[PDB]
């Protein structure tokens, strides 16, 4: 993709992207430096992350207005109206799993294979857990559960690898922990294994914030932020 | 819930 | 455009469009609507141009962040880095010039020549002045010029007809009235002519408030206190 | 300025 801009001004172009909050063309951008074929620095990784996030963050709260529009015309009482609001929710949808398809091709060609660090490799299985996540909350069919088990797998390994290679304060393994308890809680209907993941996360890395720099020790509270607030919703 | 609910 | 959608489904759909903020959708919905070749009704006029404000206003953020980015450049010190600013800027301003000529082609083909009452031309024909403004910010050639006198044409023969066939309270007279003025300060260089439009705007709404009902007289008030907060601003 | 700066 964009076969014909140096790598360097793909990248560059991405972070001009952020700055005016062009986020699809931020991922097309981003896209086009993978394709490059070359592996991509913790900054290039985090472009990425950022540009399809957005690009998917639209388009799934897009899919819960028109869902939730969707089930209140099939309750008792509603009035017919047709098939316009099912025809757009399954037009955006078919556009988020395109996206959703788009990211996994790039972590499967072949940003996974190529990635042998544990900061890069746990990062990018996140991604796939995420992004299959995100199939997952649009999936009705026969493939869900395969779906929801390719999230789990990818989370799974990217967990393992975690524990065993990064702190439990670093920030990529406290987000894959938060993101793997999201999809414990709302997507495996595992709100016990959600609870108990975000508290043994939450309170391993509060355990290790004394050997932290101030900056570090910012960057890790602000994630573990998040899991406090989603135990505050849980429990 | 929060990813990175609330998500990271 | 969506040529084999019906117009029903075209309105119903910019309408889901709207409530899942999917403007690109909701504005390519309208213009399949408009290009059925029917007169819109108010509703639909309004949805046509709210699903055509926010895509430009996207772009035109976009291209401030990128044009400012571009100047600091182009400044005594800046060091080099090549065309990248530059060209995502460009492109990002044709894409903007594209959405433009696409509203601009509506209202030539053919919705300002089938616009008999008052309220339809007016209406068109403030957005011809609007979508000629747009192009005007971006504009720096041997045409700038004409573009400026291409909106301020438009916006002249839009309140030769409210003037003569709406009250002052009416609340598109108003908004004409306010981007009118807009385009004085901002365009033509004319801050007191900008400031005398608001203030004679204002004063002559405001005479006739005591003719209003309740709801009437809220939504007039609303669009006079964007005048005083231009005038606020100006003065 | 606001457009309908505010403008409209
Ligand atoms: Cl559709
Ligand atoms: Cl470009
Ligand atoms: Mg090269
Ligand atoms: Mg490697
Ligand atoms: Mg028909
Ligand atoms: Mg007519």
């Amino acid at each position: 993709a964009m076969g014909s801009m140096e790598r360097a001004s793909l990248i560059q172009k991405a972070k001009l992207a952020e700055q005016a909050e062009r986020y699809e063309d931020m991922a097309a951008f981003m896209k086009g430096a993978v394709e490059k074929g070359e592996e991509l620095s913790c900054e290039e990784r985090n472009l990425l992350s950022v540009a399809y996030k957005n690009v998917v963050g639209g388009q799934r709260a897009a899919w819960r207005v028109l869902s939730s529009i969707e089930q209140k015309s099939n309750e008792e009482g509603s009035e017919e109206k047709g098939p316009e609001v099912r025809e757009y929710r399954e037009k955006v949808e078919t556009e988020l799993q395109g996206v959703c398809d788009t990211v996994l091709g790039l972590l499967d060609s072949h940003l996974i294979k190529e990635a042998g660090d544990a900061e890069s490799r746990v990062f990018y299985l996140k991604m796939k857990g995420d992004y299959y996540r995100y199939l997952a909350e649009v999936a009705t069919g026969d493939d869900k559960k395969r779906i929801i088990d390719s999230a789990r797998s990818a989370y799974q390994e990217a967990m393992d690898i975690s524990k065993k290679e990064m702190p439990p304060t670093n920030p990529i393994r406290l987000g894959l922990a938060l993101n793997f308890s999201v999809f414990h809680y709302e997507i495996a209907n595992s709100p016990e294994e959600a609870i108990s993941l975000a508290k043994t996360t939450f309170d391993e890395a509060m355990a290790d914030l004394h050997t932290l720099s101030e900056d570090s020790y910012k960057d890790s509270t602000l994630i573990m932020q998040l899991l406090r607030d989603n135990l505050t919703l849980w429990t | 819930a929060i990813s990175e609910h609330k998500s990271d």
